[PDB]
RNA sequence: UGCGCUUGGCGUUUUAGAGCUAGAAAUAGCAAGUUAAAAUAAGGCUAGUCCGUUAUCAACUUGAAAAAGUGGCACCGAGUCGGUGCUU
């Protein structure tokens, strides 16, 4: 059949083709375990790695933890299917340059997964 | 006031249930409620309205996959145990501890209780063996071939590696060409293709498929070479994309079937399976046999490419070929390193030494796939000389391959059995115990538990149904003689049959039942219309015509086209010349597949058609659907052996079927109409001039089927009652949560039952442009059917197809719909969109009922459908559009109604039905329960006394009502609207039940007097006496002045009343005020259902070893510092703990008040002995009374009304709701709808003034938010950041400034904080990571409504 | 539209496949890689070739558990619910 998480990603995958480049190399899936554990699927176009944006707890620290990404290629350029794993509270880091990174990244889609 | 009559409103959801209580005057009552607890507050007031929120309810299936996953792994561990047990007695002679070393292979040197080298136990013998047998396959080949006695550990390993990983069981019996060879499975493919396509066969009689496909060339080459033999097949044809799929490529079946959304399918994708089901649904069940003949071919090629041996060199083709692959990998690697040392030596280190990279190091050591890897070295090979060979292997996908890999799904257990069988036959003279267990061992590999038999349980499994024949442990040897195969199967059949939803207790037919197929064709056939010349109006089929057609077209064709029907039958048989056909398009969807399948194999036409053979024939199908199993099928066809040849009989069992229908045989034929004695299927055949359809027959209240269905849904206890209804698991939770709320409310109301309960069910399914492509797709095929040049002349783009005016422009081919006039694409702003059937008659806003004209005046002077003149002028033009599918049939008819005398009483009585009756069957079940629960008393004749009337509304009426009167809704603000919706139903529902009581039968659950609607209707405007209406739209009596289709204005009194009762239903001036008042009330009860988490203990990623002690061991003894483990464990619930603990080197007891997360795994433990558990986790001097269970979403109130919800033991969610004033609400609606208003021009301007004249509400709104965030959200940096950002765009448009003002609400939203942006600018969420404040805060326990609470000040703990 | 039964291939994890030359080391140069074992929710008793992620769950009271109990009303307001005549 199909992983509960997996299914809510496959549809996520449909929506990205929905953006449409008729790209032609067919989209890849990470192992089921990674998907159940990972909380969010984001795709970042224009040849750059996804997300990792900070969250300032009650200064700012990093919030989103990455996993494996695949450089699926549209006719022009690499579109990563970055997978984002939401961060557990105790474990955290403090960002530097990255605040600049979150602002200058354009990402086509972010889809909630576990929920 | 006195009034203890009250009605209840409800808006039932998957994540919410809004509820409201109203009085006869549409007010929401107010009461003080006893506040239990230790605080000083001992009562508060609350308005009787609110909404219960809750996480969705999740399916069992997810758990099921885990269960089988678990079952598979457990029974593999048993296979090996059957091997070792046989081996062990002998092995002990040869090695004392050999098995033991394997047992402990996992463990580190420090924990092993034996020597660290597993097979031989000394480093000399081991290292030797690995240079001699670099893989297991080298060992397997040697054992399969050699004639020498072999060491007994090595014989074991070989055998245990064939048994452990034993390949597939897709193929039954011995391998042979018809089940395994590439050509045969190619033939079956084209055979499957031509069966589908008699009209356009493929002939490949000369074509050598095996060679073409088999040869070592890139998938894409082999695809060209094959289509090269088939003139008249395009490389991306339907047949070409089928081979593409067969080679493992990703073909797009979109073009092949004219799909709106593309259908890229790839056999290696896991999601292929329901990717296929996605395609199948669109193109029907019929093609499944194609894609399965493709799949088997897919196995055939892969298996052909894995075994690359000339047989008879070895009885181990597999192992020998893996060895080849080994050697090939060696050769090619060595050269490669040569070619990189020479040409690109700076990159040598990264490629072969770095496991971070996708290069070879990552491939082996860094978990790179073969796919990732090729794509790494592909550019690098391309840069170099001497790579020519390597690129060929790469682009053939054959470079540096590993032996265990994704392909091996396609390796049949028979092949493994071949090598298994050989090794035994070499050795069984050197080891008599192998001669003596040869058949036992082979059985270990080949025996499989049957599908029907299920878990082999002994009364301790809820799932299992199997029946023992003796009380002894079941082993693959004794199985047939311990398990009662027949009995166990029999209990199989019973459990895996679903019952007819309409008529449970009755099984569902197989989807391929001949009767289900006859039924399905006779249902489609019954709605078909035709015109020959002098045809009167468009005629239906005679029953006798139908019975000849099926006899001639259907029982002569798998599928029948209109062309045959138009030509094969109408001209040929009825001696017609040219017959227009309507009601079907292109071809029939339902055909008698099972009739043709059985005719081929049985070659006895009389037999199929006897119709007393139907029973024999329906049992047959039933077994071929029920069972895959060969043995069982044989047992279950035994009694028709006499009837049939042993040529056919064999061929019978080789036909298999899958799938079940929705319906019971008893449905289709068993039940009869009381008046006519005609079954359902009996009506489908002959119904006369009036030709009814199955959906109609059930709905049609003039017949006995609807009523017996009702009478048949009979079902006791509660959860059983809830369980029974059809619908999603999430909606069963909401139905259950609804009824509890009603119970609490009744209790709240003095235990008085209400007057009425209004139900509606909210829809939250906005999945996506699924429709925006179809819009474009409709236009293209349309614009192509017309041969117009419009799309060329005016460029196509499907996202601006969301402007309805723009959409209708195209659908009408750039012309006026009421005149032979062009429109100007640019000037649409000028034009009016008109509703064909005026709004006054019914509320239809669908594109189906709308048209674009330069001015709505062009329609005619009427209040009817458009004028007889326009109709006669355009009818031709409209006919072309309909034939081209730019307009629907219903739309054509509606325009042309005037021809037919216009809107009749019958028409109007139809709009009324349309508006009232809720079409979804699941709300009716919800109604039944509540009516059943509420109404309990019977009178002195045993008639049920209905004290409460349970009413179901279409969601639309309320949604329309909000839009009509400016009670606008903006979900992004808060959660109140759930509750408001309930209120508004309760209001609209009760009004309606007062003003139109004779219409009760339509919208009240119960059995009532059905009234012909027409009687209600007035013949004229002047007729207005006991006539309910002359204008259909049932919501008219709310409005003061209604506009007609021609600008005229018909007024209505402020104070409507039912004429017959005289009861007063609505004061237009007074009553709306009450509604506006209710909606702007600030105190609404919003309860998040608190929940203990259930499910997995933690994430499922097995991680590599860490010093860190957070990770969780996978076996009790496996320290994750040594063996790795899982990282994050789900918290079941938290638990306030008050105790004293050691604080420093002194070990002195400091008192703490802390919050502890109980993991799902720990729950058992802590819930047996909570103190002991807590004491072992460090706390001492624990106080038992004090400890409090605190699940997810537990509610605390801080100072100043600020509140928090518990997400985990360390984190909170925002607990407050922002009740914004009602005036700003509609402001933010209108503002952000500024362009696509969808309202009449004169008020569509009137509302835009209001926005322009209230842009100072923008600033007032931000200060609403500003004071809110400072008070509760308490995330100052973020509010500073937005406070500047709204300054930065104060001069941007109001439609843009508003639409971003709506995102900003995320900040104030209830629940965990999220990231959000205003325009470009982006705000990072402020997370509430301290749960310290809560400890001294106030808890609040809430009943389901949130009306009864218990308040517990936590700052009174810490003492005695 | 749920709910259920068989069975595979990967994947992940730890160990086993003597790393070598040169050098006090820091380190550099090279060699090698393709396989296997084992675990695949910790585990549980009912010991089955069973079972272990669904439904269900405010608080307080009774029960062994299904389950049963526990919280005036009227008006006038409305920034999350306020006050007041009455009842007791």
């Amino acid at each position: 059949t199909l992983t509960r998480a997996q299914k809510k990603y496959a549809e996520a995958m449909h929506e990205f083709i929905n953006m449409v480049d008729d790209f032609e190399e067919s989209t890849p899936d990470f192992a089921k375990e990674v998907l159940h554990d990972s909380d969010y699927v984001v795709i970042t176009k224009n040849e750059k790695y996804a997300v990792a944006l900070c969250s300032l707890s009650t200064n700012l620290y990093l919030d989103e933890k990455l996993v494996d990404y695949s450089t699926v290629d549209v006719n022009g350029v690499t579109y990563y299917i970055n997978i984002v794993e939401t961060n557990d509270i105790d474990d955290l880091e403090i960002a530097t340059d990255e605040d600049e990174m979150k602002s200058g990244n354009q990402e086509i889609i972010l889809k909630s997964e576990l929920k | 006031s006195m009034d203890k009559k009250y009605s209840i409103g409800l808006d039932i959801g998957t994540n919410s249930v809004g509820w409201a209580v109203i009085t006869d005057e549409y007010k929401v009552p107010s009461k003080k409620f006893k506040v239990l607890g230790n605080t000083d507050r001992h009562s508060i007031k609350k308005n009787l309205i609110g909404a219960l929120l809750f996480d969705s309810g999740e399916t069992a299936e997810a758990t099921r996959l885990k269960r089988t996953a678990r079952r598979r792994y457990t029974r593999r561990k048993n296979r090996i145990c059957y091997l070792q047990e046989i081996f062990s007695n002998e092995m002990a002679k040869v090695d004392d501890s050999f098995f033991h070393r394997l047992e402990e292979s996992f463990l580190v040197e420090e924990d092993k209780k034996h020597e660290r080298h597993p097979i031989f136990g000394n480093i000399v013998d081991e290292v030797a063996y690995h240079e001699k047998y670099p893989t297991i396959y080298h060992l397997r080949k040697k054992l399969v071939d050699s004639t020498d006695k072999a060491d007994l550990r090595l014989i074991y390993l070989a055998l245990a590696h064939m048994i452990k990983f034993r390949g597939h069981f897709l193929i039954e019996g011995d391998l042979n060409p018809d089940n395994s060879d590439v050509d045969k499975l190619f033939i079956q493919l084209v055979q499957t293709y031509n069966q589908l396509f008699e009209e356009n066969p493929i002939n490949a009689s000369g074509v050598d498929a095996k060679a073409i496909l088999s040869a070592r060339l890139s998938k894409s080459r082999r695809l060209e070479n094959l289509i090269a033999q088939l003139p008249g097949e395009k490389k991306n044809g339907l047949f070409g994309n089928l081979i593409a799929l067969s080679l493992g490529l990703t073909p797009n079946f979109k073009s092949n079937f004219d799909l709106a959304e593309d259908a890229k399918l790839q056999l290696s994708k896991d999601t292929y399976d329901d990717d296929l089901d996605n395609l199948l649904a669109q193109i029907g069940d019929q093609y499944a046999d194609l894609f399965l003949a493709a799949k088997n071919l897919s196995d055939a090629i892969l298996l052909s490419d894995i075994l690359r041996v000339n047989t008879e060199i070895t009885k181990a083709p597999l192992s020998a070929s893996m060895i080849k692959r080994y050697d090939e990998h060696h050769q090619d690697l060595t050269l490669l390193k040569a070619l990189v040392r020479q040409q690109l030596p700076e990159k040598y280190k990264e490629i072969f030494f770095d496991q971070s990279k996708n290069g070879y190091a990552g491939y082996i050591d860094g978990g790179a796939s073969q796919e990732e890897f090729y794509k790494f070295i592909k550019p690098i090979l391309e840069k170099m000389d001497g790579t020519e060979e390597l690129l060929v292997k790469l682009n053939r996908e054959d470079l540096l391959r590993k032996q265990r890999t994704f392909d091996n799904g396609s390796i049949p257990h028979q092949i493994h059995l071949g090598e298994l069988h050989a090794i035994l036959r070499r050795q069984e003279d050197f080891y008599p115990f192998l001669k003596d267990n040869r058949e036992k061992i082979e059985k270990i590999l080949t025996f499989r538990i049957p599908y029907y038999v299920g878990p082999l349980a002994r009364g301790n499994s809820r799932f299992a149904w199997m029946t023992r024949k003796s009380e002894e442990t079941i082993t693959p040897w004794n199985f047939e003689e311990v398990v009662d195969k027949g009995a166990s199967a029999q209990s199989f059949i019973e459990r895996m049959t679903n019952f007819d939803k309409n008529l449970p207790n009755e099984k569902v037919l197989p989807k391929h039942s001949l009767l289900y197929e006859y039924f399905t064709v006779y249902n489609e056939l019954t709605k078909v219309k035709y015109v020959t010349e002098g045809m009167r109006k468009p005629a239906f089929l005679s029953g006798e015509q139908k019975k000849a057609i099926v006899d001639l077209l259907f029982k002569t064709n798998r599928k029948v086209t209109v062309k045959q029907l138009k030509e094969d039958y109408f001209k040929k048989i009825e001696c017609f010349d040219s017959v227009e056909i309507s009601g079907v398009e292109d071809r029939f969807n339902a055909s008698l597949g099972t009739y043709h399948d059985l005719l081929k194999i049985i070659k006895d036409k009389d037999f199929l058609d006897n119709e007393e053979n139907e029973d024999i024939l329906e049992d047959i199908v039933l077994t071929l659907t029920l069972f895959e199993d060969r043995e069982m099928i044989e047992e279950r066809l035994k009694t028709y052996a006499h009837l049939f040849d042993d040529k056919v009989m064999k061929q019978l069992k080789r036909r298999r079927y899958t799938g079940w229908g929705r319906l019971s045989r008893k449905l289709i034929n068993g039940i009869r109409d009381k008046q006519s004695g005609k079954t359902i299927l009996d009506f489908l055949k002959s119904d006369g001039f009036a030709n009814r359809n199955f959906m109609q027959l059930i709905h049609d209240d003039s017949l006995t089927f609807k009523e017996d269905i009702q009478k048949a849904q009979v079902s006791d206890s509660l959860h059983e009652h809830i369980a029974n209804l059809a619908g999603s698991p999430a909606i069963k939770k909401g139905i259950l949560q609804t009824v509890k709320v009603v119970d609490e409310l009744v209790k709240v109301m003095g235990r008085h039952k209400p007057e009425n309960i209004v139900i509606e069910m909210a829809r939250e399914n906005q999945t996506t442009q699924k429709n925006s492509r179809e819009r474009m797709k409709r236009i293209e095929e349309g614009i192509k059917e017309l041969g117009s040049q419009i799309l060329k002349e005016h460029p196509v783009e499907n996202t601006q197809l969301q402007n309805e005016k723009l959409y209708l422009y195209y659908l009408q081919n750039g012309r006026d719909m009421y005149v032979d006039q062009e429109l100007d694409i640019n000037r649409l702003s000028d034009y009016d969109v008109d509703h064909i059937v005026p709004q006054s008659f019914l509320k239809d806003d669908s594109i189906d009922n709308k048209v674009l004209t330069r001015s709505d005046k062009n329609r005619g002077k009427s209040d009817n459908v458009p004028s007889e003149e326009v109709v006669k002028k355009m009818k031709n033009y409209w006919r072309q559009l309909l034939n081209a599918k730019l307009i629907t049939q219903r739309k054509f008819d509606n325009l042309t109604k005037a021809e037919r005398g216009g809107l009749s009483e019958l028409d109007k009585a139809g709009f009324i039905k349309r508006q009232l009756v809720e079409t979804r069957q699941i709300t009716k079940h919800v109604a039944q329960i509540l009516d059943s629960r509420m109404n309990t008393k019977y009178d002195e004749n045993d008639k049920l006394i209905r004290e409460v009337k349970v009413i179901t509304l279409k969601s639309k009426l309320v949604s329309d009502f909000r839009k009509d009167f400016q009670f606008y809704k903006v979900r992004e603000i808060n959660n109140y609207h759930h509750a408001h919706d309930a209120y508004l139903n309760a209001v609209v529902g009760t009004a309606l039940i007062k003003k139109y009581p004779k219409l009760e039968s339509e919208f009240v659950y119960g059995d009532y007097k059905v009234y012909d609607v027409r009687k209600m209707i007035a013949k004229s405007e002047q007729e207005i006496t006991a006539k309910y209406f002359f204008y259909s739209n049932i919501m008219n009596f709310f409005k003061t002045e209604i506009t007609l289709a021609n600008g005229e204005i018909r007024k209505r009194p402020l104070i409507e009343t039912n004429g017959e009762t005289g009861e007063i239903v609505w004061d237009k001036g007074r009553d709306f005020a009450t509604v506006r008042k209710v909606l702007s009330m600030p105190q609404v009860n919003i309860v998040k259902k608190t929940e203990v988490q259930t499910g997995g203990f933690s994430k499922e990623s097995i991680l590599p070893k860490r010093n860190s002690d957070k990770l969780i061991a996978r076996k009790k003894d496996w320290d994750p510092k040594k063996y790795g483990g899982f990282d994050s464990p789900t918290v079941a619930y938290s638990v306030l703990v008050v105790a004293k603990v050691e604080k420093g080197k002194s070990k002195k007891l400091k008192s703490v008040k802390e919050l502890l997360g109980i993991t799902i795994m720990e729950r058992s433990s802590f819930e047996k002995n909570p103190i002991d558990f807590l004491e072992a986790k460090g706390y001492k001097e624990v106080k038992k009374d004090l400890i409090i269970k605190l699940p997810k979403y537990s509610l605390f109130e801080l100072e100043n009304g600020r509140k928090r919800m518990l997400a985990s033991a360390g984190e909170l969610q925002k607990g407050n709701e922002l009740a914004l004033p009602s005036k700003y609400v509609n402001f933010l609606y209108l503002a952000s709808h500024y362009e696509k208003l969808k309202g009449s021009p004169e008020d569509n301007e009137q509302k835009q003034l209001f926005v322009e004249q209230h842009k100072h509400y923008l600033d007032e709104i931000i200060e609403q938010i500003s004071e809110f965030s400072k008070r509760v959200i308490l995330a100052d940096a973020n509010l500073d950041k937005v406070l500047s950002a709204y300054n930065k765009h104060r001069d941007k448009p109001i439609r843009e400034q508003a639409e971003n003002i709506i995102h900003l609400f995320t900040l104030t939203n209830l629940g965990a904080p999220a990231a959000f942006k205003y325009f470009d600018t982006t705000i990072d969420r402020k997370r509430y990571t301290s749960t310290k404040e809560v400890l001294d805060a106030t808890l609040i326990h809430q009943s389901i409504t949130g009306l009864y609470e218990t308040r517990i000040d936590l700052s009174q703990l810490g003492g005695d």
